[PDB]
């Protein structure tokens, strides 16, 4: 038999952490339902921030707040599906992902997005900020949403999800107002984009684009962009605003 | 949340 | 602040580990040269096994057989490359990456594989064993060679790896030589299938193939498929034994 | 061996 020798070389700068993007949810149900169905069901995250206001939640015996880890993060949680961002997919393995407790509802399909609560939130800044502390690879693109990952069978964390708060803490990406708006002069006078260029652009960012983009896809992936980015409004609607958000980002977020 |  | 709560809640069933493949590939490097790669060059890998019969590895200071490990399994070593199998690319990511130090040679190219010091077969039955019992998505065919993985770019590790004596050691896929010979009999009656069904075949085993296909690629795929299930030849050319190990080999892991 |  023979040993492991993990002491005479170590590498160093040709390598990374597995993980990469850091994605986000709210889990639709009450706290009971959704610590069973993140350890027992049939997915999991790694961390599960409670709601403190939850019948079920103080009923479990808890003054709260607190944050629950529910897989370790070496070990590869289930709450990413099918995927896509950043030109990889399956980011199931690549993530680490969070779940808040939010009764977000889908009502055929009509939406409603509680607004979270805040000891929540500070609970996520805090959190979120420990993880990007650990993964350097994680950039603040890679923050994101299941909603952009999965585009659009998927609407968390959902609109009521204060990230330009996070970006200011340091979590996630954002645009310099400033440049954003020198894209919105730019467009409204000298018009817009071809889809083409949007597409592409929006590709860029990350979203996991299919080969060909149905209107109704579009919607679908406007939708996402906006409830992250603009969720003054989330209508599927191609704006000037919205399209110039874009190129913010992608001006300073580049490859 | 959700394998794939 | 907020403390977390690793005790509370657990998930048990409904997660996975990070890591599913182990990959294989040799250095094509002495060892001082081997380690100076991987631990500061442009790539690296989890766990390099060095020929004792290597004058730098002497030289080193090191005379037996030993296992090094460069970057801990947690982490993602940049082994693997652009890279893809069972439906998943950019392997690096979930794979385990080991590197075995053998001095194959592209002369630009003709290729020269040097037998594996059977101390090195030995070491890295043992690891592979090691590594295998702690991944349960390792399945058997998720043991790949490189060049099963980056097919037509790499060529490791080989043909004298001797891929089946470790299939028996409880490592890696290999086909019943009954069940195979029930596949070479219908090709040799029924016929070999077309490209267009062998490809699915291949493309069933794992092989992450690309939209399409020409002549030149296929042999790459053949060939590369070839050293890892009949070494005996790997000319890239389609032989009914291929086919039928190929065949067989799918027939024998449904996956 | 070889990022992406
Ligand atoms: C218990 O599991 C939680 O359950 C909710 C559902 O109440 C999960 O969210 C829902 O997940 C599905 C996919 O898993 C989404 O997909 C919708 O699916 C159908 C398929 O035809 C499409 O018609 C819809 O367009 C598609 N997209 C939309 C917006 O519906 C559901 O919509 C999605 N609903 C929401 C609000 O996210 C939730 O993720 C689970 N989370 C847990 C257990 O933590
Ligand atoms: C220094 O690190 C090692 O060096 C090279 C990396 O550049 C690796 O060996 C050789 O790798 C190339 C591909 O990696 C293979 O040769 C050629 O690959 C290119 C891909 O762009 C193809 O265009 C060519 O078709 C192909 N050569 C042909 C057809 O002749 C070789 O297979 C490989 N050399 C051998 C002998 O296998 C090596 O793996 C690196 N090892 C490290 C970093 O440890
Ligand atoms: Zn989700
Ligand atoms: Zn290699």
């Amino acid at each position: 038999m023979l040993t492991i020798d993990y002491n005479s070389y170590r590498t160093t700068t040709p390598y990374g952490k597995r993980v990469r993007f850091l994605v986000l949810h709210y889990t639709a149900l009450d706290f009971a339902a959704s610590v069973k169905a993140l350890t027992t069901g049939a997915a999991s995250a790694h961390y599960l921030i409670p709601a403190p206001h939850d019948p079920s939640y103080k009923a479990a015996g808890f003054k709260g707040q607190r944050i629950f880890n529910l897989v370790a993060e070496e070990d590869r949680a289930w709450h990413a599906g099918v995927s896509g961002w950043a030109r990889r997919d399956n980011l199931n393995d690549t993530s680490i992902g969070i779940e808040i407790v939010n009764l977000a509802r889908d009502d055929d399909g009509v939406f409603t997005f509680p607004d979270y609560e805040r000891s929540q939130i500070n609970a996520l800044k805090q959190l979120a900020k420990n993880i990007l502390q650990r993964y350097p690879d994680m950039t603040p693109k890679n923050v994101v949403g299941h909603s952009d990952i999965a585009v659009g069978r998927k609407s968390d964390p959902g609109p009521k999800l204060p990230w330009k708060e996070l970006y200011e803490a340091g979590i996630g990406a954002w645009y310099d107002d400033a440049t954003r708006d020198r894209y919105r002069e730019g467009f409204e006078r000298d018009g817009l984009p071809p889809r083409a260029d949007l597409l592409e652009a929006f590709r860029l960012y990350g979203y996991a684009l299919p080969a060909t983009v149905d209107d109704a896809y579009f919607a679908s992936l406007l939708r996402a962009f906006q409830m992250h980015f603009r969720p003054e409004n989330y209508d599927g609607a191609l704006d000037v605003e919205t399209a110039a958000i874009l190129y913010a980002l992608n001006e300073k977020y580049p490859a | 949340a959700x394998k794939x």
